[PDB]
């Protein structure tokens, strides 16, 4: 990039000789130091899977939330920083809001994802305010598209998934989702499998223990966004651990 | 070092024996600097060169 | 042949001697020190980075056979990159005693140098120095010091500096081998650089260190204990909690700064508030009240 | 460097330097316990003076006689955001006619903390905050920092020499949750003495409680009931 | 918007008596290409050259002769994209002054009114001043009007003037050959003997454009015409 | 030097340059390479085109999700060619506009004034300093009303015109002239035989030839106002027609 | 003569020189004496590049 | 007399500076590893010398202080010859205190823009901060840098064993 | 491969004769420009027609030219010509023409002295007064705009070829050469390498099969396995794409 | 030392050479501008120098003339650059106390204000004592005419008072200033007379080129 005394970097109102801020690349690397949020697109449904780091032995789950319920048909799955990433939390589940309660149905994700990247964006472009430096998902079942996510990188970008990872370990993460039929499979099978990744990333030897936070909108809940229930959580995380070894 | 304006001179003064003659200097640059940082070796022979031309041109 | 040098007599020219090419001084200094290990085990945490540098930098050199065996070609070069006080050096000494390996020490302003045009010449000596020992680890501290290009300048900026950065792509490019020679470099600032030094396949892996967290700190206060008394009351890995997150040199540094207050009062044991003030100890202070800061 | 020179400049860290130079503005602040049982949930704080011919002040500052706040940073902060929360509260009184949700709660204050972290150079504020909260939940202790994220904790203890206050929160991790509100206040002042060294401990001055929940008010005690709690001493051996 | 904003004036002035970002405007018209602008005082007419340089432009529609309204057009110089706010912005005063007189907006008047606003881009922060020169006509009351309006918001009525590519050779030869209070057949050949004076945008009827301001209105001419007027120049 | 030198804040935001247009400005146009996307518009007579590459970069992709097309109106239809980060927000910005329209005019607005309105506004972007101009630019395709087919770009600075044909791109002036000698040379315009010269010479200039997969090709017919996306099949259609041309 | 110098903007007799030298390439890589129409447009128009864009740059 | 005697600020300093140099053996015993750096900072006048100076006089270490700005001299690459020869030299001496007197001329910032450029500066400021713990584990020999401005610093000075705690003189207490 | 043709016109075909442009009209163009985005090829095109041809071939690196002692550096490139031109026919490649590329100074130091005259020599040798009859010159440069105005003009730097980052056809095919000295799981995993890759360039196609060595070492695997080349795409374009941004297409 | 500021002209100059002669100290002058010059590492070398070489003569007193000079301008003209203006500040620092803590040095320093002085060189507590010169009067003004009167022909067509009354409340500057541009006024003409017609006509000139009287008389 460049570390210039005035501007540039110092700036997010002023692109480099190529055309680039150096401010939302900085941000970029965020994601990457804590730990992943998987999210994979059946056509059920969708399932997500956010391991929350237990740092403290004196937390309980809620703690730390890097899973949001966006409206009562879509989530958010964040990684990154996680100030940034309740500012983008709050203005999606205003936008969800206002559309279940007008409209009377489900929202298209392909519009959703462009207005909220919109939002991310429109920051970049200002130097009064910052690049968010989060990457987060959003997903939702619909009856226009049936299951869709998408991703929306720190830069406003967007673009349709199967199956992603964003997180410590992306390259590990998406590797085991390609090599897995997930993409049309049944939300079910999908909760201990997107788990299982979880304890592929997770690292006895730099993490003590994590709770799993998934979250189901898919036919258990009859589409109903509701955070993971605790015998299904449980059920999902036991085939994590008995699996590997 | 020590030749370098001394190379000038000559090449000057065959086109006064032959008079009219043209010395045409390709690109004067490298040469010309307005600027010499004069304390090495190396600035203080370009530095040479230049004091030499002025007088020359005088010469011609 | 061309290069080689020869001694001839001043009194009247003669060939003395023949004697073969060589180094010049600043050369020598370059050559082999040797740093003593920290051993795999023995350096807390970053565990995934333990094999990520293992696999790239010291097993294509002393385990190559199995190298040979895959069919892949040497690394180019390998990357060191995130904040400091990561272990990204202090990782890469661990390997360099255990499986003997040729590091290099080399300070990046060194190549650099007052006279004009050589400066590079001791770049091209460096590398050459490494061809000869094949294969080595080139240790380059502070990439930023071999230069950056993007000049337009007129005015100043010397263009020695130039030169050198751009003489390690000539020695880099394959026409001139550097294929079996790995290049360890690391920064800290990777926000400062161009990509014709760095990008993959000109210096091929790129090594991610990123923030430690609550294992990694538990490996290194365990190390440290042996060593220096800690106290029951708190260990580093305890107060991260509370906190936030902290790399790895921060956490022996307040640890030996909580020994400091306590060898002073002359006590061998540590207690609380020596960490406690070890936190004081790190930050700025200009007003020193925690009572308008109630 | 150059990258904490505004806290819109990201550093290549992976969180700007200014967020963390507002985490060493509490923690440089008041030793503070907050703990929950399943009715109520208690805040136990230590008070200080600025002045040595001055009787010491509580540093619980009252929301409101349903959700509370104790501070741990600077006294002028904590009110700012509490401000907010008092309107909050006057607000919830109109609409739901409950006490506010300490979820929901705390999530609008993060909103708050937010902003100033997105604006050119700005401050974010420098407490943190133990809220004690009793909704149709149960009770809640919340840590919120210097950033935008809570955590929903069973025990927490942040300021100044907190660890020790810590280690005893893990030994009685399930305990508080089944006693009875004396010893909920009890266990406080216990943890509470452990930050302080062997030789100072806590008196009746220096102490005070913020006790909230089912059956109660938001009760401030100062000297008003804080000797029969005060009673049994048990700290950490330094 | 989401942000703080600006407001801080990017002009500070000079001991010299100058403002610095205005001079640097007056270089980018002086980049353009060739318009001038002539009131006859039997018409006005404004006549441009247009580098295309491929006419692989399909413009029935938008050109650097664009009609405001019924009765004034405009005509600019420099760069393209600080012209198409302008010409937006011209048309909505044209709408403004329409409601209240629906005679549309007087020359004389515009001016002072764009004027005003660009005044500000240079007063205020996050906005810049422009480096666009208008050319405007208008026929109406049964007088023809032309006016230039500079990038800082200065207005000057002139008779002829130039601007664009080697405009100080244009208004030169416009004050030789043209004379005040000469015919509308004089005010076109000298118009398009300006823009002849350095061409170089591709040599082909669609690369320029000149629209002409008279007693019936305003209307912009078809390419096939300019040629015509070009043709006689060598 | 030039193009990153002090004379104001001009090399910080936006107020004009020695340079004779903006510094800012002109890093916003240089943007475009960066994004690696090039286009090529061609205008026909029954239909209007853009093929443009569409950026690819992952294998667990759904390619109906993942595209630049997007849908303004049920008129008009769009690219976007530069940094995908502006894409995104500058097609969201636009569509507000679109449906402005759309509600006062009781019809579909034309192509000329779709690209009228969101023109000035990459306009207000690039005057203000408060926010830096756009890192692309949106090339529209429709059915006008009456004049035909039509093709109008805005710049990422905001400026409109027409074109007969346009390019955008990596490469913007080396697409141009190969795309004036297929102009030049007329095969004539059908629905084929437009949409050929088009992928060809997004073809010819970078040196690739394509998986429908990798370009997208997208129409407004006269078949009915409505804007459509042709996927891969109807696509593949296309690129095996360029062969044993002309 | 008149078309090909028309279309452009004045450029340095180096420049002219150049692309002048180009077309003369490209007819040798066809294998030809005889330079094209097509030849020498092309050629033309690259090296110096930029006789053609006014479509973003619109002056 | 003029210091203020014992301050608050030059305790502190002391912990890190006097006391691995004059025992390395009460170091050893208890088993703590060596410091490194202390990194003094603030406007002119806050007596960033001052206080190093007298810290020095304690400790009863040689001294060599040495101003920055004459090891800059000539051009690009003789002032860092300067730099490394010295600095080897004092950490070869067995209890030696080196403090580095105002240093924005070998500690300045790290840019160039191509209308001018740093480099000579930066040659010589990452050819100290290279050479204060090495890439060897440590020695014993003490490192004091005076600052003129926190706003300069790159983060391979700022690292724990080439700067463990950060002290503050700025506007004394 | 078309971009390789252009290149080819102006190096191999007046070394056999230069009779071939004589025909035509016009003396064959002097000097060979490769720009092309980060980590294309520009340096390795020189090389590789070259080495095909079997000429005798001057590599030079261009910051040996210059030194301290003056005139030194005046002597090299008027040098390097002579040699090229006596053992006619020849190729004299340059790479990181920048070194030897200077500004019009005047500013300077003693390092920028040197510069400008090793670049005055230059165009009087190239395309001045004297001629190239059959040596043909390679210059190689990631990004040129460091070098002076008169030599950026074209009619010195006759040729300005741009070398355009690996194309959707070219990945595929170059990614199977690198490939072949490996030993095989049984890999098919190309399609996806392509699909993966963005960004990348012809030093990013030979890494993919570089760091997937490394990883089949922990798979407990003695040769490449199918999961290696796959974490290897994806995590060579995240980093590059995170740490700096390309300058794609230079002057 | 001392630092003279407030506004200039009051005359600066005459005082340090003046209590220079009284006190018998040997008189160093050299311009602040003068140490920064194109010559690389020559810049805090030559400021050791000017130190070592006041140290050495014995009493001393060393006048800085124009130091405001390198704070104001940031040149762009050395070679040296940006790295030579900051390694120069540094040394003039050092030599002064520093550690080196050099005695029989006094530095008096000539400044426009010191609030155009760079915050880097001025601090307190190596200049104990600051001088700000108040607005010269009409009243100290005519004890420095008498002087000028005494040195320049002597007549009765000398007319000191009708001057310094036109006059505003400003600098002793202006005293020599119309003494000076009198005589030369006088070989114009032809004349070796200074009157009272070269000093009216003195006057105007004087006057615009210092401050002038016209733009201030609308504000008060």
């Amino acid at each position: 990039m460049s570390s210039i005394g005035t501007g540039y970097d110092l700036s997010a109102s002023t692109f480099s000789p190529d055309g680039r801020v150096f401010q939302v690349e900085y941000a970029m690397k965020a994601v990457e130091n804590s730990s992943t949020a998987i999210g994979i697109r059946c056509k059920d449904g969708v399932v997500f899977g956010v391991e929350k780091l237990v740092l403290s032995k004196l937390y309980e789950e809620g703690s730390n939330k890097r899973l949001f319920n966006v409206d009562r048909h879509v989530g958010m799955a964040v990684a990154g920083l996680l100030a940034d990433a309740r500012s983008l939390a709050d203005i999606a589940r205003e936008e969800a809001s206002n559309f279940r309660s007008n409209f009377g149905y489900n929202i298209p994700l392909k519009h959703l994802a462009d207005r909220v990247a919109m939002y991310v964006h429109a920051y970049t472009l200002y130097s009064a305010v910052r690049p968010f430096g989060c990457s987060f998902m959003l997903g939702s079942y619909s009856v226009n598209d049936g299951a869709q996510l998408y991703m929306i990188d720190p830069s406003g970008v967007s673009y349709g998934y199967w199956g992603c990872a964003i997180g410590k370990a992306r390259q590990a993460a998406k590797t085991e989702i390609e090599k897995l039929q997930m993409k049309e499979m049944t939300c079910r099978d999908v909760v201990k499998e997107v788990a299982k990744i979880i304890y592929i990333v997770h690292d006895e030897v730099k993490d003590k223990a994590f709770e799993l936070e998934l979250s189901w909108v898919g036919e258990l809940t009859k589409g109903r966004h509701e955070i993971v229930p605790k015998d299904v959580r449980e059920e999902a995380e036991k085939y994590a651990k008995e699996s590997l070894k | 070092l020590g030749e370098g304006p001394r190379m000038v001179r000559d090449v000057f003064r065959l086109a006064k024996e032959n008079a009219p003659a043209i010395i045409f200097i390709d690109e004067i640059d490298a040469i010309a600097t307005k600027r010499f940082d004069a304390q090495t070796g190396a600035d203080r022979e370009v530095q040479r060169i230049l004091l030499e031309l002025l007088n020359q041109m005088d010469g011609f | 042949k061309p290069g080689d040098l020869v001694g001839v007599n001043k009194d009247s020219y003669l060939i003395l001697e023949t004697l073969p090419t060589e180094y010049d001084s600043r050369v020598k200094a370059m050559e082999v020190d040797e740093r003593p290990t920290e051993q795999y085990s023995d350096i807390g945490g970053l565990d995934k980075q333990i094999q990520e540098l293992v696999e790239a930098i010291v097993l294509p050199m002393n385990h190559k056979e199995k190298f040979e065996n895959l069919g892949i070609q040497p690394p180019k070069g390998v990357l060191m990159y995130g904040p400091p006080g990561t272990g990204k050096t202090l990782l890469a000494r661990a390997c360099a005693a255990q499986t003997k390996a040729t590091f290099l020490k080399l300070a990046g302003p060194q190549l650099v140098q007052m006279f004009i045009g050589d400066g590079a010449k001791l770049v091209r000596d460096a590398f050459a120095l490494a061809k000869e020992k094949a294969p080595s680890i080139i240790f380059i501290d502070e990439l930023d010091a071999i230069g950056t290009k993007r000049f337009d300048s007129e005015k100043a900026g010397d263009r020695e500096v130039q030169r050198t950065m751009l003489e390690l792509l000539n020695q880099l490019d394959g026409f001139q081998p550097n294929t079996q020679v790995k290049v360890i470099a690391a920064t800290n600032r990777v926000d400062i650089l161009d990509p014709a030094l760095l990008r993959s396949g000109r210096l091929d892996r790129k090594i991610e260190f990123p923030m430690p967290n609550e294992e990694a700190r538990a490996r290194i206060m365990q190390i440290h204990s042996r060593k220096m008394n800690v106290s029951p009351d708190v260990n580093y890995e305890e107060l991260a909690r509370c906190t936030d997150d902290f790399n790895g040199a921060q956490c022996k540094a307040v640890c030996v700064e909580a020994g400091m207050i306590a060898l002073r009062r002359g006590a061998t044991e540590l207690t609380h508030e020596d960490y406690m003030e070890g936190i004081l100890e790190v930050q700025a202070k200009k007003k020193a009240n925690l009572q308008y800061y109630a | 460097n150059q990258y904490d020179n505004d806290v819109t400049v990201w550093s290549p860290q992976g969180r700007i330097h200014q967020i963390e130079y507002a985490m060493e503005a509490v923690k440089q602040g008041s030793a503070t316990v907050g703990l929950k049982s399943k009715t109520h949930a208690v805040l136990v704080a230590l008070k200080r003076a600025q002045s040595e011919l001055a009787a010491h002040q509580k540093k619980i500052l009252h929301v409101d006689n349903h959700i509370g706040i104790s501070i741990a940073g600077l006294t002028a902060d904590a009110r700012l955001l509490c401000n907010f929360m008092r309107q909050e509260c006057l607000d919830s009184r109109f609409v739901f006619d409950r006490p506010l949700p300490v979820s929901r709660l705390v999530s609008l204050i993060g909103s708050k903390t937010q902003i100033p972290t997105q604006r050119y150079g700005r401050r974010p504020y420098g407490v943190g905050l133990l809220i004690a909260g009793y909704d149709d939940m149960g009770p809640h202790v919340f840590q919120t920092c210097p950033s935008a994220n809570y955590f929903d904790c069973r025990a927490m203890s942040i300021g100044a020499r907190s660890q020790s206050a810590r280690t005893y929160l893990e030994r009685h991790m399930s305990e508080f949750m089944q006693c009875n509100l004396d010893e909920l206040v009890k266990h406080g002042l216990r943890a509470l003495r452990e930050t302080l060294p062997a030789e100072q401990d806590l008196t009746t001055k220096n102490v005070s409680i913020g006790i909230v929940g089912k059956d109660l008010e938001f009760t401030i005690y100062d000297d008003d009931d804080v000797s029969p709690f005060l009673d049994g001493l048990e700290e950490r051996p330094q | 918007m989401a942000e703080r904003g600006y407001s801080f004036s990017l002009t500070t002035f000079s001991p010299s008596g100058k403002l610095v970002q205005i001079e640097y405007a007056l270089a980018a018209v002086a980049g353009g290409a060739p318009s001038v602008g002539i009131k006859a005082a039997n018409g006005v007419v404004l006549a441009t050259e247009k580098k295309q340089k491929s006419i692989l432009y399909d413009e029935r529609s938008v050109h650097k002769v664009e009609p405001i309204t019924k009765h004034i057009g405009l005509v600019y110089s420099g760069m393209g994209p600080d012209y198409r706010v302008l010409v937006h912005r011209a048309r909505k005063l044209a709408q403004q002054y329409y409601l209240v007189y629906q005679e549309p907006i007087p020359t004389a008047q515009l001016v002072q009114r764009v004027a005003s606003v660009m005044q500000e881009y240079t007063q205020s922060g996050g906005v810049r001043p422009f480096g666009v020169s208008l050319l405007i006509c208008g026929w109406n009351e049964g007088r023809p009007y032309l006016f230039q309006s500079d990038p800082s918001g200065a207005y000057f009525a002139w008779k002829a003037t130039a601007m664009g590519k080697n405009y100080v050779n244009g208004k030169t030869f416009l004050e030789k050959r043209y004379n005040e209070d000469l015919e509308l057949e004089d005010a076109i050949h000298t118009a398009i003997l300006t823009l002849k004076e350095s061409f170089e945008g591709q040599m082909t009827e669609d690369n320029i454009e000149v629209g002409i301001c008279n007693e019936a209105g305003f209307r912009r001419l078809t390419p096939t015409e300019v040629r015509d007027y070009l043709a006689a120049i060598a | 030097m030039s193009r990153g030198s002090s004379a104001g804040f001009d090399r910080h935001i936006t107020i004009f340059s020695p340079e004779g247009r903006l510094y800012q400005v002109e890093y916003a146009f240089k943007a475009i390479n960066q994004g690696g996307l090039t286009s090529v518009a061609v205008r026909g007579k029954d239909c209007a085109v853009i093929v443009t590459q569409k950026k690819v970069p992952d294998k667990l992709l759904d390619s109906s999700t993942v595209t630049h097309l997007f849908k303004i109106t049920e008129n008009i239809g769009c690219v976007m060619t530069g940094m995908t980060a502006d894409s995104r927000s500058q097609v969201q910005r636009a569509r507000y506009e679109a449906a402005n329209w759309k509600y006062k005019y009781g019809y579909e607005i034309p192509v000329d004034m779709l690209c009228k309105r969101i023109a000035d506004i990459s306009q207000v972007y690039t005057q203000n300093a408060e926010m830096r101009p756009l890192g692309c630019c949106m090339i529209l395709i429709g059915i006008d009303e009456e004049q035909g087919p039509q093709v109008y770009k805005c710049d990422p600075a905001g400026y409109y015109c027409g074109f007969k044909a346009t390019a955008a791109g990596v490469k913007q002036t080396e697409s141009t002239s190969f795309l004036e000698k297929k102009v030049k040379k007329k095969f004539d315009w059908t629905f084929e035989q437009t949409v050929e010269t088009a992928i060809t010479c997004l073809s010819t200039v970078l040196s690739i030839d394509f998986k429908p997969s990798e370009i997208e090709v997208g129409v407004v017919t006269v078949e009915n106002p409505k804007f459509r996306i042709l996927t891969e099949a109807e696509i593949d259609a296309h690129l095996v027609a360029l062969a044993e041309r002309d | 003569l008149e078309d090909y110098v028309a279309r452009p903007d004045k450029i340095s007799g180096a420049d002219i020189n150049s692309i002048c030298q180009e077309s003369g390439m490209l007819a040798v890589r066809e294998n030809r004496y005889i330079v094209l129409a097509k030849d020498f447009e092309k050629a033309y128009k690259t090296v110096i590049k930029k006789d053609e864009q006014e479509h973003e740059f619109y002056k | 007399s003029d210091v203020g005697g014992c301050k608050e600020q030059i305790e502190k300093l002391r912990e890190v500076v006097e006391t691995p140099l004059l025992h390395p053996e009460r170091f050893v015993n208890l088993g703590i590893e060596p410091p490194k750096g202390v990194l003094l900072f603030g406007p002119p006048g806050t007596g960033k010398t001052l206080c190093a100076r007298a810290v020095a006089n304690r400790t009863d270490a040689c001294f060599i202080p040495v101003i920055g700005s004459e090891l800059v001299q000539k051009y690009v690459g003789e002032g860092a010859r300067m730099v490394r020869e010295l600095f080897e030299m004092a950490r070869t001496k067995k209890a030696c205190l080196i403090f580095f007197d105002e240093i924005d001329a070998i500690g300045g910032a790290r840019f160039d823009d191509g209308a001018g450029g740093d480099n000579e500066v930066q040659r010589t400021m990452l050819e100290l901060i290279n050479q204060l713990d090495g890439f060897d584990p440590r020695g014993n020999i003490k490192v004091l840098m005076a600052t003129n401005r926190p706003d300069t610093l790159d983060p391979a000075l700022m690292r724990p064993g080439r700067l463990d705690r950060k002290i503050e003189f700025s506007l004394p207490d | 491969s078309e971009q390789i043709r252009e290149l080819r016109e102006v190096i191999e075909l007046p070394l056999t004769n230069p009779e071939l442009f004589q025909r035509v009209g016009i003396i064959p163009p002097k000097g060979c420009l490769l720009y092309g985005p980060p980590g294309t090829g520009k340096t390795l095109l020189a090389r590789a027609v070259a080495s095909q041809l079997d000429c005798n071939f001057l590599k030079v690196v261009s910051s040996s030219i210059v030194d301290k002692y003056i005139g030194e550096s005046a002597r090299l490139i008027r040098e390097m010509f002579n040699y090229a031109r006596d053992h006619q026919p020849c190729i004299i490649f340059m790479d990181e023409i920048d070194a030897i590329g200077g500004r019009r100074f005047s500013e300077g130091t003693s390092a920028d002295r040197e510069i400008q005259r090793t670049l005055m020599e230059l165009l009087n040798q190239m395309d001045g007064f004297d001629t190239l009859h059959r040596v043909k010159m390679i210059m190689a440069t990631n990004r040129p705009d460091t070098l002076d105005p008169a030599l950026l003009r074209p009619g010195r730097l006759d040729r300005k070829i741009h070398i355009d980052l690996p194309n959707e056809q070219a990945r595929l095919d170059i990614l199977k050469i690198h490939a072949g000295p490996i030993t095989k799981h049984g890999e098919i995993d190309y399609e996806a390498i392509v699909k993966l890759s963005d960004g990348f360039n012809g030093a990013d196609l030979r890494n993919v099969c570089t760091e997937a060595g490394m990883f089949a070492i922990r798979a407990d695997h003695d040769f490449v396995v199918q999961e290696d080349f796959m974490k290897a795409v994806r995590k060579v374009a995240d980093s590059k794409k995170l740490e700096s941004k390309l300058d794609y297409k230079p002057v | 030392g001392v630092i003279l500021y407030g506004p200039p002209g009051t005359g600066k100059t005459l005082l340090a050479k003046a209590v220079a002669n009284q006190t018998s100290a040997t008189f160093l002058r050299v311009v602040g501008s003068e140490l920064i010059q194109k010559y690389l590492g020559d810049g805090p070398k030559l400021v050791r120098e000017l130190f070592r070489v006041a140290e050495e003569h014995a009493p001393s007193i060393v006048f800085i003339d124009e130091i405001d000079a390198i704070g104001t301008k940031r040149y762009d003209s050395n070679s040296g650059g940006e790295r030579e203006i900051q390694r120069t500040m540094l040394e003039l620092l050092n030599q002064l106390d520093g550690f080196d803590s050099r005695g029989d040095v006094k530095v008096i320093m000539a400044t426009n204000r010191i609030e155009t002085l760079d915050p880097a060189l001025i601090r307190p507590g190596r200049i104990d004592r600051k001088i700000e010169f108040p607005l010269p009067d009409e009243k100290t003004k005519k004890r420095i005419f008498q002087i000028h009167t005494s040195r320049m022909t002597l007549a009765d067509d000398v007319t000191l008072d009708d001057l310094i009354m036109a006059k505003d409340d400003l600098s002793g500057a202006d005293i020599k200033a119309i003494c000076t541009e009198a005589g030369l006024m006088a070989l114009r003409e032809r004349r070796m007379k200074v009157t009272n017609e070269d000093f009216k006509k003195s006057k105007e000139n004087v006057l615009y080129k210092k401050q002038e009287g016209t733009p201030e008389g609308l504000y008060l």
